RNA sequence: GCGGUCGCCUCCUAAAAGGUAACGGAGGCGCCCAAAGGUUCCCUCAGAAUGGUUGGAAAUCAUUCGAAGAGUGUAAAGGCA
RNA sequence: GCGGGGUGGAGCAGUCAGGUAGCUCGUCGGGCUCAUAACCCGAAGGUCGUAGGUUCAAAUCCUGCCCCCGCAACCA
RNA sequence: UGGGCUACACACGUGCUACAAUGGGAAGUACAACGAGUCGCUAGACCGCGAGGUCAUGCAAAUCUCUUAAAGCUUCUCUCAGUUCGGAUUGCAGGCUGCAACUCGCCUGCAUGAAGCCGGAAUCGCUAGUAAUCGCGGAUCAGCACGCCGCGGUGAAUACGUUC
């Protein structure tokens, strides 16, 4: 997987807002086309919209989430069945 | 003996002190404790239930009565008086032995095992505990079983409350949840 | 027997061990050098002290009920998230990025012509 | 007491064989290794390894370590 | 004429003894049991509530409530705890 | 009211005389063919109308019930 | 920018791996050819179980390297077992390339160990260094082939005959 020297992966804008959100008492919906992101602790009890290559599906992240990519809990092609 | 002695001894007192009670003869007691193992595979095969009843035996170290459809049901396969399901009654010194033997090694060997629940009361102080599986009372030889199975183990005291009942089982040793 | 699973009597006494749950062919090598036990005598020619040694290194060792549930709580921990890899375990389809437009049978099953 | 046909039944005692607890009690399965007992007497003693006092259950706690966070994870996986 | 019926048992008709008709209203019988007979001893049900692996409304188990709401080979009436 | 029947998609056995669910066509899939037909190879499709009895055992025996078909429902 | 071309009740084509003892596994030992290499091929050493990492060496090359090829041969073990066959799927833990590996890369270790017991009607390739089988290099290419192109190793059976 990600080599570990490397450390994580988290796109710069998507880590700055929410360290912005940090110091609040109620978070706000977190709007980002960053499936690449991986998510931390501080990610942990937001809301992430992330895009599905159509519209921003939100996600409630918790430390159970925590250690994933956020696309991967978007998912991406809508399969009913036959 | 052991579990006999330690009702009398350590149990009895507690519990007099506990609730209360003017005369000793209030003590709530084990009165009896009712095995029972349901097999409706005897329908198909009834060497499943002489299984099932050779295993009881030699758990129980009682010849089991075996019990019978009281109703034939069509849903179940089922004619009234077919031999399904067996019981054992255990009072006294095998009540107080087998009641012991459960608390110490057969539960522990239960899988994954967490305690017993501490809801299955009657309402009157009377408890069951249902046994999934065979194979954890040491008796069993957890090979001559060919097919796994389970049963009901009723204990019947003379608590009125299951407050009283619980305290007593607790007692005695019991990992409730 | 060992880890409440009897392995062969007259195999050899590494893949004796293998039968059991949780432990592979290389897992069976070092735990054998460990307790100092030569890999070519059978389990029915061990004596009885090396074979509660052997108890020692599984109990050591982490299989059977153990492992399983452990892993099936990894699996019930991705399904309950809702992950990607939750759905697919929910569906029985690959999980591991296969293609399903083929293949794809062990996870779904057996083929159904309709 | 029915004669002849109930299945055997023989005191016995029981080890607990990482802690030693003891007890005697009866059972169906007879041990051919034999153990001494207060008031001067032998019973056949079935060892067992796995009894109340041994199980965790009992104890109160627990051997396993309950597993770890998957941030603590990845701070060990990246020391971070 | 056609259809239905022809002997025996039970109920209602039947008018609180008995009996009482109609091509009046309903059902059964042409057997069964070697115990489903006799006797001695012993026992009490159906359902419900609650708790309990398979097991689910409902298999078997336990406590309580429960005077019959069961059962009585076989129709109904009468009777029987 | 008198009969005849309810078994796979359709048509039919098996029912009498209790043990085990079949034949034909048809359908699905794969072959052959340039392609279709014919032909060849696989597979599916009913718990036997339904509910109760009899039995160790019911598609089969018994009872009722529901459906569908034909006839009748009044004569000088 | 993100997603899709990577979907998935199904049908077909083309391949890879297997179903095992003419074999699996462990150790030792032998023999190639075609090609590629500059920020590329990388020696040697050290670290790491391994993928690989660190230091570092030679070579714009019949000079160094990729590259001691695998089948083979010799021992030891396995004893016909859905197994010490099989290697799918899955969990975990990692190595790389890249800004980035969830959709959706390859590879490694541990763990798990699926179907599969030689395949119906039918159908394909091949007449000799051929079929079969064993490896090796290459183009594309940051990374990624069971495909394609090319190279060599071992190496058969059969052809009566032209009715169909
Ligand atoms: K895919
Ligand atoms: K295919
Ligand atoms: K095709
Ligand atoms: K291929
Ligand atoms: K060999
Ligand atoms: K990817
Ligand atoms: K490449
Ligand atoms: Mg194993
Ligand atoms: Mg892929
Ligand atoms: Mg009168
Ligand atoms: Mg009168
Ligand atoms: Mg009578
Ligand atoms: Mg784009
Ligand atoms: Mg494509
Ligand atoms: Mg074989
Ligand atoms: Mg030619």
């Amino acid at each position: 997987g990600r080599s570990l020297k490397k450390g994580p992966f988290v796109d710069d804008h998507l880590m700055k807002k929410v360290e912005a959100q940090q110091g609040a008492e109620k978070k706000k919906v977190i709007k980002t086309w960053s499936r690449r992101s991986t998510i931390f602790p501080s990610f942990v009890g937001f809301t992430i919209a992330v895009y599905d290559g159509r519209k921003h599906v939100p996600v409630y992240i918790q430390e159970d989430m925590v250690g994933h990519k956020l696309g991967e809990f978007a998912p991406t092609r809508t399969y009913r069945g036959h | 003996n052991r579990l006999k002695e330690k009702y009398i001894k350590e149990v009895t007192p507690s519990l007099v002190e506990k609730f209360n009670y003017s005369s000793v003869m209030q003590t709530p007691k084990v009165d009896k404790i009712v095995i029972n193992m349901g097999v409706g595979d005897a329908v198909s095969n009834a060497k499943n239930l002489d299984k099932a009843v050779e295993e009881l035996a030699l758990i129980t170290g009682q010849k089991p009565l075996i019990t019978k459809a009281k109703k034939s049901i069509a849903g179940f396969r089922l004619r009234e008086g077919m031999p399904i399901g067996a019981k054992v009654t255990l009072r006294g010194e095998r009540m107080y032995e087998f009641l012991d033997k459960l608390v110490t090694v057969s539960l522990p060997r239960v899988r994954d095992f967490h305690g017993v629940s501490k809801k299955a009361f009657d309402g009157r102080g009377n408890y069951t505990l249902g046994i999934k599986e065979q194979l954890i009372f040491p008796e069993v030889d957890y090979d001559l079983v060919d097919k796994v199975r389970g049963m009901d183990i009723v204990i019947v005291t003379t608590a009125n409350t299951d407050e009283e009942s619980r305290e007593l089982l607790a007692q005695l040793g019991m990992p409730f949840q | 027997r060992i880890a409440g699973v009897d392995i062969p009597r007259d195999k050899r006494v590494v893949v004796s061990l293998t039968y059991i749950y949780g432990i592979g062919n290389t897992t069976a090598k070092k735990v054998l050098a460990n307790v100092g036990v030569s890999e070519d005598v059978r389990v029915r020619d061990l004596t009885n002290e090396q074979t509660d040694a052997i108890r020692a290194e599984i109990d050591k060792l982490k299989v059977e009920g153990d492992l399983r549930r452990e892993v099936n709580l990894n699996i019930k921990r991705l399904m309950e998230i809702g992950s990607y890899r939750g759905i697919r375990h929910r569906r029985g389809l690959p999980t591991r990025g296969q293609n399903t437009k083929n293949n794809a049978r062990t996870r779904k099953g057996p083929t159904k012509t309709v | 007491m029915k004669q002849d046909i109930h299945p055997n039944y023989q005191p016995v005692v029981f080890m607990d064989s990482t802690t030693g607890f003891k007890f005697l009690s009866g059972s169906t399965k007879g041990s051919s290794e034999t153990v001494e007992w207060e008031d001067g007497n032998t019973y056949p003693l079935l060892r067992v390894e796995v009894t109340s006092d041994s199980h965790p259950f009992y104890t109160g706690r627990q051997k396993f370590t309950q597993a770890d966070g998957r941030v603590d994870r990845f701070n060990k996986k990246y020391g971070l």
